[PDB]
């Protein structure tokens, strides 16, 4: 794995890869 | 926390890792 630059959608979509069907919390800051 | 941090950052796999259920 390379590190990554991931902002917007593209952190959603990177974490849907990671968890797949374990699925996953999505929690910005304020 | 997370999601700033890939933003403002960097970020590997492993620490995303972190947010699945
Ligand atoms: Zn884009």
């Amino acid at each position: 794995f390379v590190n990554q630059h991931l902002c917007g959608s593209h952190l959603v979509q990177a974490l849907y890869l990671v968890c797949g069907e374990r699925g996953f919390f999505y929690t910005p800051k304020t | 926390g997370i999601v700033e941090q890939c933003c403002t950052s960097i970020c590997s796999l492993y620490q995303l890792e972190n947010y699945c259920n």
